[PDB]
RNA sequence: AGACCUGAGUGUGGCAGGACUACCCGCCGAACUUAAGCAUAUUACUCAGCGGAGGAAAAGAAAACAACCGUGAUUCUCUCAGUGAGCGGCGAGCGAAGAGGGAACGAACUCGUUGCCGAAUCGGGUCUUACAAGGCCUUGAGUUGUGGCACAAAUAUC
RNA sequence: CCAAAGAAGGUGUUAGCCCAUUGAGCCAUAAACCUGAGCGCCUCAUGAAGCGAGUAGCACUGUUUGGGAAUGCAGUGUCAAGUUGGCAGGUAUUUGUCUGCCAAAGUUAAAUACAGAGUAGGAAGACCGAUAGCGAACAAGUAGCGUGAGCGA
């Protein structure tokens, strides 16, 4: 190809423009607007027949999974059975109520426990349940200590502490090993 | 447990008796037709398993399976085109011969509905399979709690889909996520998923 | 994507005596053998046939959609832009018209006339209502049979108080909240006539924010 | 009690700091704890049917006392050495009961 | 905009600039990247050297979240700083935390005098930005 | 004599059969084309052929990701990413996944097994305003097992 | 002169006022549908042990994938474990730990597709304006052509 222009990569060999011999996979959003609307209508309908019933269930706090995410903090599916039986609420009841259940969560820290049970909490207090059987039975500042640690020779020695810790050892029984 | 012993016993297969009661029943299946129905299936405890509790609109049919690789369809063994489509004798097919096993049973008997199939007997030659089916307008059913949903008409020709346990099978779908990625939900939705040319309204 | 396509044409190729393009292929009807597949023939294909896929809808930086409309308005307090931009503006008392917030409470229409007459901005629409003429175009057939020239916009802070003017000819009501270049600027050109209520003109301190601020 | 992990990203016990609780019980935990019912189901069936054809030949090899190719019949009929190291050991067990 | 188009100044021309002689056509050189090798050679060689062969041991699923390392340099805190807080500072005195896992930044590099002095909270550091900030009145508490 | 098992004939009650096929789901499945030739490659797991269904279909309730302060059914969108992944006469070309912002979401359940029960089941007649999720009856099916109770959202069955 | 109605259709010329529309509301109503799971009535219900086998694997072959000493699948051969078990953790082997998870049975709504479908409806378009736009503004998939598949004004 002509001149110093960079080369091309644009993958459009396989047939997708729809000619007039062939079909071609083109997705086209000219209906974005119009499906914008329409799930803000069906969120309208059926808050207006959830009533009163908070729209969306009680979901927990949840912390994201890698080490670029470690730092952020999301809405988790639902709670532990664990978790709620220290708010005290069994499953299959806070299933009704709007709390969101999941049985697979491992909650392998108390810190982050804790965070989903006074998010329990502050739930139950605000709820209101209307009675069931029937309306009249009503049944119930930077400082600086140490001066100079030299932060550095401490991050490289816990560093290489595992990096050659295979070879470290190998040497450490070969050298050993004679005799 | 009974359910035990019984299916301890099934799991040794080339023993000795294990191969004795085999080799009878290969011979008395070789000399019957491919499709035949039996009151009550040969291996009851793998039946119920695989779903066949004892009731009105229960059938279970044995059926016979030619075996080896698929050889192509082509006059003379001729092939046209570039050679790499050259071979014939040399396609395996896709399918399961047990995904077959469940489509012979599929337009033959129309009013019936397939649940599920099991090995049975394997020869140099044949190799049977006795399928479970289940009837749409059984009064037994319908009011069923547990199989009614058979009935709907979704579930209409479910083995002519690939949607019985040996369709969902070679459809690559017994491995979940990651092990298949681009199979799923199915080849042709993951492949029109990654090979669609999506044009943003705003771009 | 079909058009101008079906048919089983061919080209009948050199040799007999006439030229390449493709042609019908059959018999006993008017059109057998004439041209098929091509921009040329008649009723080919069109050149290259429109898609559904060309770029209908541009992005606009954010910002700039906001300078824009910021840079409308301080063309909407000059009375020489607004003189040659089209509106009357003879008797307007004062170039951002301002007045009461009490208009929002018009209910019958002929009130709210007579308001326009009181203000001076009767004379402007009267130049949209005697503009009022059946289209020059093909637009005709197409769903817009008239033309009227644009006039002098209405700006009321609350979606309320729309009432009283709805069927004035030419008059477009506004919120202040929501304000587009599209009617401050119709045409691109800038220095529409504008009428703020006096609890829409106090909102634009706090809503374009100032300098420093 | 699992140990706490350091504040450092590296690289002994590396990660920033909480409290580890340690790991619930689950009902898939029984899958360790030996089952005495089924050994003694598959005992009988095993008595039952006699001796697998592919367990003959291996029963042998360990008579003569090749033992290596005991293991490597297996492994070419199972495709495991965990599955064939469990195989002649299971093997080398029938020989000692029935004397 | 098709009326600005060359196209539109080109009616009459007959030959829409693509010449008498050679004609347009259709594809004189082979479609696409076709020809690296071959008679594109002195292209891909003077405006892509490096375009052909294999380097490098090969990595399988690389997946780029365990790998993360925005960094910054000492010259740059400052914009993590706001301010009143970056106008009281000194050595010895009081000094804001600048937290970068938080921030979006990870390792802290050389490159600056340190503008503001500062407790920089950071996964990763350098030798020479340890210094600086150590000897310029700030201190680095490394986090995870 | 009679029973059981296996297999026939007839009556009674019903169903499958073709159409539609844009989208969807199984199989089968090319070449023109690109590589400036052409054979692997590409076009393409596409057109054509065969089978099947819905108002959506398929998927789905972890034998899943990750290696983290850890996430938590499926689908879908943005982005990941036309990629310092990877595949490739390592040429032409091909090309994903987890994480993240979101749409949705009352979202989950029952069989088999095991343990305790052991015909409590199903069909057919009839009766109750009723082809009752009912009462009665019934060698008719069914013990070669229908059904009830509990399995981690758990932690006694009248 | 009307405007909570300026709506854009009709009429012998260019219509807010010649007509129809334009809008709060009115009557009629198989079942379903929706409402203190709408509300009464008879009967009817109801708060130690194991966990899926010609299966998973493995070899050969063929196929498909970004999946590389093999991602998925198929054919044939071979064929498990469950007594600290099994699979996955993207370089094969052997060995020790470590993390997740429990395959070989099923049902399941919404978010998703309509790329040459259909039904009963409504909105329109910086589009074409009778050699254009569907092949078809019209007794058009008609007249006409071919033995026929088909062709087609």
């Amino acid at each position: 190809p002509k001149g110093n222009n960079a080369i091309p990569h644009v993958h459009q060999k396989k047939h997708w423009n729809p000619c007039s011999s062939q079909k071609g996979n083109v997705k086209v959003f000219l209906n974005q607007p119009a499906q914008k609307h329409r799930r803000r209508r069906l969120r309208l309908l059926k808050a207006k027949k959830v009533f009163p019933r908070p729209l969306k269930a009680l979901r927990p706090q949840v912390n994201c999974p890698t080490v670029r995410h470690n730092m952020k903090r999301r809405l988790g599916r639902g709670f532990s059975p664990a978790e709620l039986k220290a708010a005290g609420l069994n499953p299959q009841y806070a299933a009704t109520i709007g709390i969101r259940v999941d049985s697979r969560r491992k909650n392998k820290s108390e810190e982050g426990m804790n965070v989903n049970v006074q998010r329990l909490k502050t739930y139950m207090s605000k709820l209101v349940l209307f009675p069931m059987n029937h309306k009249k039975v009503q049944k119930g500042a930077v400082s600086a200590e140490e001066k100079s640690m030299c932060v550095y020779a401490f991050l490289k020695k816990n560093h290489s502490a595992v990096r050659f810790f295979g070879v470290r050892s190998a040497r450490a029984a070969r050298k050993e090993a004679a005799k | 447990g009974a359910f035990m012993y019984l299916n301890e016993l099934w799991k040794k297969k080339s023993s000795d008796v294990m191969r004795f009661i085999q080799r009878i029943r290969s011979w008395e299946f070789r000399h019957q037709h491919t499709v035949v129905r039996l009151r009550r299936p040969t291996r009851p405890e793998k039946a119920r398993m695989l779903g066949y509790k004892t009731k009105q609109g229960f059938c279970v049919f044995r059926v016979r399976v030619r075996r080896g690789g698929r050889k192509r369809p082509v006059h003379k063994g001729i092939t046209y085109g570039k050679p790499k489509t050259s071979g014939v004798l040399g396609m395996k097919l896709n399918k399961n011969n047990q995904a077959v096993a469940e489509q012979r049973l599929g337009k033959r008997f129309g009013n019936l509905r397939v649940l599920n199939s099991y090995w049975v007997n394997m020869d140099s030659t044949f190799k049977w399979y006795e399928v479970i089916a289940v009837d749409p307008m059984c009064k037994t059913i319908r009011r069923d709690p547990r199989i009614n949903w058979i009935v709907n008409s979704v579930h209409k020709h479910r083995e002519q889909r690939g949607l019985t346990s040996a369709g969902r099978k070679h459809r690559g779908l017994r491995h979940k996520g990651h092990k298949a990625s681009k199979l799923r939900p199915s080849y042709r939705a993951a492949w029109r998923r990654n090979n669609r040319i999506v044009f943003l309204r705003k771009r | 994507r079909l058009s101008g396509m079906n048919h089983s044409a061919h080209s009948w190729g050199t040799g007999r005596a006439v030229a390449r393009i493709p042609r019908i292929s059959g018999g006993g009807t008017s059109t057998s053998g004439a041209g098929a597949f091509g921009n040329m023939c008649r009723g080919g294909r069109m050149f290259a046939p429109t898609k559904i896929f060309r770029r209908w809808h541009r992005k606009i930086n954010l910002h700039q959609k906001r300078f824009a409309v910021v840079s409308a308005l301080a063309a909407s307090s000059v009375p020489s832009l607004v003189m040659s931009r089209g509106h009357r503006i003879d008797n307007v008392p004062e170039v951002p018209l301002v007045v009461e917030d009490s208009i929002q409470g018009y209910e019958k229409t002929k009130e709210a006339m007579a308001f326009l007459k009181a203000i001076a901005a009767i004379d402007d629409v009267n130049r949209v209502n005697d503009s009022r003429e059946i289209r020059a175009g093909r637009g005709k057939m197409r769903n817009r049979r008239y033309v009227a020239r644009r006039g002098p916009m209405l700006v009321m802070p609350n979606n309320k108080g729309t009432r009283a003017f709805r069927n004035i000819f030419g008059l477009d009501l506004a919120n202040v909240s929501a304000l587009n270049l599209l009617h401050l600027a119709p045409g691109g050109h800038v220095g529409r006539f504008v009428i703020w209520t006096k609890s829409a003109f106090e909102q634009l301190d706090k809503i374009f924010g100032t300098f420093t601020e | 009690a699992p140990t706490p992990r350091t504040g450092i990203i590296a690289g002994f016990n590396k990660g920033h700091v909480t409290t580890r609780r340690p790991r619930q019980p689950s009902p898939n935990d029984r899958f360790a704890v030996p089952h005495k019912h089924l050994r003694a189901v598959k005992a009988i069936i095993a008595d039952l049917v006699g001796l697998s054809p592919l367990e003959k030949r291996v029963q042998e090899f360990l008579r003569v006392g090749k033992e290596k190719r005991a293991l490597k019949y297996c492994k070419k009929r199972l495709g495991d050495f965990t599955a064939a190291k469990k195989k002649r050991a299971k093997m080398e067990e029938a020989l000692r009961h029935a004397t | 905009p098709t009326r600005f188009k060359k196209c539109r100044h080109q009616r009459g021309s007959t030959f829409c600039g693509y010449g008498r002689v050679g004609k347009h056509r259709k594809h004189e050189s082979g479609r696409g990247n076709a020809g690296g090798m071959h008679h594109h050679r002195i292209n891909f060689d003077k405006y892509h050297p490096g375009y052909f062969g294999k380097l490098g041991m090969d990595h399988y699923h690389r997946k780029k979240n365990p790998m993360w390392k925005p960094t910054i340099n000492l010259n740059n805190l400052s914009r993590l700083i706001a301010a009143e807080e970056a106008a009281k500072a000194t050595k010895g005195g009081t000094l804001p935390v600048v937290d970068l896992q938080s921030s979006g930044y990870a390792k802290l590099l050389g490159n600056g005098h340190i503008q503001v002095p500062c407790i920089v909270k950071a996964r990763y550091v350098s030798k020479l930005a340890d210094k600086k900030i150590r000897k310029a009145g700030g201190a680095v508490v490394l986090q995870a």
